[PDB]
């Protein structure tokens, strides 16, 4: 319908929820669950030592 | 089993150790009847040549 100024704010609230996403969500989310990803992984490396 | 794979394979290595050895043992325990045996059959055949 109508244009609106609405259009800056926006994008000032959407850089803003961009950020508090960056920094301080994913690095964290992401690295709880790659330390997981490594400790199921060692399991094989594990047993396989065993076995050699 | 990262433990009891080792567990298995020293309590492995130690049977196959002693075993091995009661093997090279009765090797020169079997040796000296033998030899022992052919110093009575050399004593024997003594007896009979000198007679002779």
């Amino acid at each position: 319908m109508n244009l609106n100024a609405t259009i800056l704010g926006q994008a000032i609230a959407f850089v803003l929820f961009v950020l508090f996403a960056m920094k301080y969500v994913w690095p964290p989310l992401m690295a709880a669950i790659e330390k997981r990803q490594k400790e199921i992984a060692d399991g094989l490396a594990s047993a396989e030592r065993a076995h050699k | 089993d990262l433990d009891l794979a080792k567990a298995s394979a020293t309590d492995q290595l130690k049977k196959a150790k002693a075993e091995a050895q009661v093997i090279i043992e009765q090797a020169n325990k079997r040796r000296s009847q033998i030899l022992d045996e052919a110093k009575a059959e050399a004593e024997q055949e003594r007896t009979k040549i000198v007679a002779q």
